[PDB]
């Protein structure tokens, strides 16, 4: 699963986590097994306007 | 006091049952002694702990 989120919301991508994005956008199971990879993309996903 | 032998059995049984029932009012290291309090105040990851 791949997507782009805000910098402060990466901590919400984790099992048993509550927040604006975990509740309404993307929810992880409590028995989740696997890996989470996240890196900054301020070079491609930023525009002056 | 002639019937102490028969009274002792009843006394020990009542004491054992009372102790078992009263054992429900201990934290055992948890925050609260009633699980309803825990399940209505904390998120699952440490509520389950």
């Amino acid at each position: 699963d791949s997507f782009v989120i805000r910098g402060d919301e990466v901590r919400q991508i984790a099992p048993g986590q509550t927040g604006k994005i975990a509740d309404y956008n993307y929810k992880l199971p409590d028995d989740f097994t696997g890996c989470v990879i996240a890196w900054n993309s301020n070079n491609l996903d930023s525009k002056v306007g | 006091s002639a019937l102490g032998k028969l009274q002792d059995v009843v006394n020990q049984n009542a004491q054992a049952l009372n102790t078992l029932v009263k054992q429900l009012s201990s934290n055992f290291g948890a925050i609260s002694s009633v699980l309803n309090d825990i399940l209505s105040r904390l998120d699952p990851p440490e509520a389950e702990v």
